[PDB]
RNA sequence: GUUUACCAAAAACAUCACCUCUAGCAUUACUAGUAUUAGAGGCAAUGCCUGCCCAGUGACACCAGUUUAACGGCCGCGGUAUU
RNA sequence: AGAGUUAAAUUAUAACUAAGCUGUAAAAAGCCCUAGUUAAAAUAAAAUAACCCACGAAAGUGACUCUAAUAAUCCUGACACACGAUAGCUAGGACCCAAACUGGGAUUAGAUACCCCACUAUGCCUAGCCCUAAACCCAAAUAGUUACAUAACAAAACUA
């Protein structure tokens, strides 16, 4: 994967959501996205309530879209997004899979410096 | 202004076999539609020294370094038409312009062929450093175009006068 | 006379300008068209530019955006959604499906009564918010407008925007377009002058509540 | 310490200060007489150039612009 | 540039520029226009600026309160440093 | 440098309750279109992380995401070129909160100050200037040494 949205959409039902999530994976495919798999966190009560589209929510479901994406098309879809009034968050991170995991190879104990202050008697 | 395909098939996958018998898919992926600005550069750099220059591996030619440089002010170039409020931007694009400065007048004092080589080639017109670099303001200016017009409006004169003493002698030779 | 100062100009055709941004050619297909752009001129009735655009078998001379050039393709459409439009300089949709902070141009009072409102060059009203199936707008004099959400608007700024920046160089050019010398009586001011500090006027409403 | 040079410096630019605005206009007038000296100085410093050629009037379009008496 | 044609052509008026107020709007003005617009006025391009005051009289607010680029106003008496 | 977003506060504005609220060493002035609780746009600024020491040439930068990106096969070098904290200037917009100036209330022999209240330019964005700082880490850049050696203090002394 390349990009990955962070994709928390409205508290609702099974066949509008799999609706919503049909137009939201279409509108991704009309910009050029070539989708791996879709996953669902499932519905959870929001750490806060959040207000969009004129409405304020608590609960909501999250769901994941990685992809691979131009890098001008980004912007395309998180205006769709935006407009779309059926999500309350949308976000687009670079995917974490991306990047691979440098080493920790341990702590490292640091001297304590010397040196700072001149030889001479106080 | 050289245009990439879309279908380039970037710079890290070109030589490995069995490419062409994979579907569209991973060729799409593997393509420059989804590739970064760096994966662009890359591909416009190779092409670039395989076009103009003369023995591909040697990275440390002067000539090859004033390609890469050459290909760094196209893409800060490329920046400064996006944004115009950029100063570190525009503080690397001359910077990087008087490297390349730099650079050419030391090929040039080197090895002539190659130099007009790549003076042709890169479309890059070497300007001579000017002696004296002074500020020129309105008042110089001022004096210079006056001094430029009065020194145009002598020569005038005199080529009239000069004409008509060779009228006046002409016509007194006649008769 | 009955307004003072006004005569004396140059000499002005009028344009026939079609306020009425949603107009079909025939009643068998109502929906919604794509017209295309040839040409803005400026017109000495108005401040503003306008623009002469053909589709089907007629054209018109419509108000022009701030960027709308020879051969463009202008979308008018009545459609309202509830996934919105994404509005281009060009389209003329109703104000039911345009996003919040939209800019907008010629405004539609009344349903079918056609664009009176933000027509200078260079004025823009902004839409603000959409309850209960109301749009409520803000005017270029910073007033709050309440109006029905299928009134058709444009979206963007009028063209020539820097009239306002306009110097006029001598009360020949004032002759020019016609505005004759003011008179040389001298008249005391009274006790409207000065600067008067003044709430906002509430929102004015053409929704008519039953 | 430095403070004593420091307070010193302040002073005669506090001093200097009120002097520039109790007598602002005057060296309004000064610097405006500096300028037309100046552009008088520049005028007489281009005949002088035209006349030395030989020429007897200015070459034809040079208006001779006004660069210190611009407008603030 | 304009004006007291028949005693006054000007330093008077107008003028670009700069300011105030009053108006969210359709079939005869304004206008077949819509606040970067249109009227009611003031002062005069440009450059530096336009200091203080709503106590009175007006105007908005229909009472409080706000306004001077609104009408307008911006101090006495007495003693003191080598006169 | 652009584009998009807002968690903690705060506020315009509503609904209940109270007659007080703010203000300090102490008081007055101010507000009672006030105060507390519950709902909340716009603007401004980005707790903790940070006992971290990174990026940039310097000024400077630490709310989140994306895009473009951080010269030189790397010596010194201008009056040339390009940037340059805050404050300030022209035009447009925004204005929660802070606040020069100003007006009140305290203090004082006087207070056009330190204390308190309210408000303006301004601090914010876009576009153009201005080119100034205790721009200081008062220690120039690039290669090196711990040999000789303590004016004083401070951040030890020094070669090309
Ligand atoms: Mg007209
Ligand atoms: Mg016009
Ligand atoms: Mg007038
Ligand atoms: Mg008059
Ligand atoms: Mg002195
Ligand atoms: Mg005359
Ligand atoms: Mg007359
Ligand atoms: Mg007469
Ligand atoms: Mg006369
Ligand atoms: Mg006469
Ligand atoms: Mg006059
Ligand atoms: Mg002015
Ligand atoms: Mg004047
Ligand atoms: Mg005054
Ligand atoms: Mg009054
Ligand atoms: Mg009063
Ligand atoms: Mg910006
Ligand atoms: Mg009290
Ligand atoms: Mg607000
Ligand atoms: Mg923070
Ligand atoms: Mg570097
Ligand atoms: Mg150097
Ligand atoms: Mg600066
Ligand atoms: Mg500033
Ligand atoms: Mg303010
Ligand atoms: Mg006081
Ligand atoms: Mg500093
Ligand atoms: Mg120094
Ligand atoms: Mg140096
Ligand atoms: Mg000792």
């Amino acid at each position: 994967p390349r990009y990955e949205l962070a994709l928390i959409l409205k508290a609702m039902q099974r066949p509008e959501t799999a609706a919503a999530l049909k137009r939201t994976l279409e509108a991704l495919m009309d910009r050029g996205a070539v989708v791996r798999n879709l996953e669902n966190l499932g519905e959870r009560m929001l750490p806060y309530k959040i207000s969009a589209h004129n409405q304020r929510h608590s609960r909501g479901g999250y769901f994941l879209v990685d992809f691979y994406a131009p890098a001008t098309t980004v912007e395309s879809m998180m205006e769709h997004l935006s407009r779309d009034i059926d999500v309350i968050r949308p976000n687009i991170v670079k995917h974490p899979l991306t990047q691979e995991v440098k080493e920790c190879e341990g702590i490292v104990p640091v001297p304590l410096e010397e040196k700072l202050y001149s030889t001479k008697k106080r | 202004q050289d245009d990439p395909p879309p279908s380039m098939l970037l710079l890290d996958y070109q030589n490995v076999p069995g490419i062409h018998k994979v579907d569209d898919v991973v060729k799409r992926l593997l393509s420059l539609e989804m590739a970064n600005q760096k994966e662009k550069l890359k591909i416009k750099k190779m092409q670039l020294m395989n076009k103009v220059l003369e023995n591909p591996e040697d990275t440390s030619s002067l000539e090859a370094r004033i390609v890469a440089l050459t290909v760094k002010i196209r893409n800060y170039e490329e920046h400064m038409q996006k944004h115009r409020k950029d100063k570190a931007h525009k503080r690397f694009l001359l910077m990087s312009i008087d490297q390349r400065k730099k650079m050419l007048k030391n090929l040039r004092e080197t090895n002539y062929a190659v130099f007009e080589k790549i003076c042709k080639e890169l479309g890059i017109e070497y300007t001579f450093p000017p002696p004296y670099h002074r500020k020129a303001h309105r008042r110089w200016v001022t004096k210079k175009a006056l001094c430029t017009q009065v020194f145009r409006e002598v020569q005038k004169l005199k080529k009239q006068k000069r004409a008509l003493r060779a009228a006046a002698v002409a016509a007194h030779k006649q008769g | 006379i009955q307004v003072h100062g006004i005569g004396g100009g140059h000499k002005q055709r009028y344009r026939m300008i079609d306020f009425l941004r949603f107009r079909p050619e025939h009643e068998s297909k109502p929906g919604p068209f794509e017209e295309k752009v040839i040409a803005v001129r400026y017109d000495p009735c108005r401040s503003a530019d306008i623009a002469l655009v053909a589709g089907g078998n007629r054209k018109r001379w419509i108000i022009a955006t701030e960027n709308m050039k020879a051969g463009d393709t202008v979308l008018n459409s009545d459609h309202i959604g509830r996934m919105a439009v994404a509005a281009r300089e060009g389209d003329a949709h109703p104000l039911g499906a345009l996003p919040v902070g939209t800019l907008i141009n010629n405004v539609e009072s009344e349903p079918g009564r056609g664009a009176q409102y933000i027509r200078a060059a260079g004025t823009c009203g902004v839409l603000l918010r959409k309850v209960n199936g109301t749009a409520i707008i803000q005017l270029p004099s910073k007033r709050q407008m309440q109006v029905l959400e299928t009134c058709i608007a444009t979206v963007g700024r009028v063209s020539n925007v820097d009239h306002n920046k306009r110097v006029i160089g001598k009360a020949g050019r004032n002759r020019w377009l016609g505005k004759r010398p003011n008179s040389g009586l001298w008249q005391r001011k009274g006790g409207w002058a000065g600067r008067k500090i003044r709430p906002l006027p509430p929102m004015k409403s053409y929704v008519k509540l039953p | 310490k430095n403070i004593l040079k420091i307070r010193r410096r302040k002073m005669n630019h506090h001093k200097y200060r009120k002097l520039v605005k109790r007598t602002r206009f005057l060296r309004r007038k000064v610097r405006e007489g500096r300028l037309r000296q100046k552009q008088v100085k520049f005028e007489r410093d281009l005949k002088r150039i035209w006349q030395k050629a030989g020429l007897k009037e200015a070459p034809a379009g040079w208006q001779t612009p006004k660069i210190y008496l611009k407008n603030q």
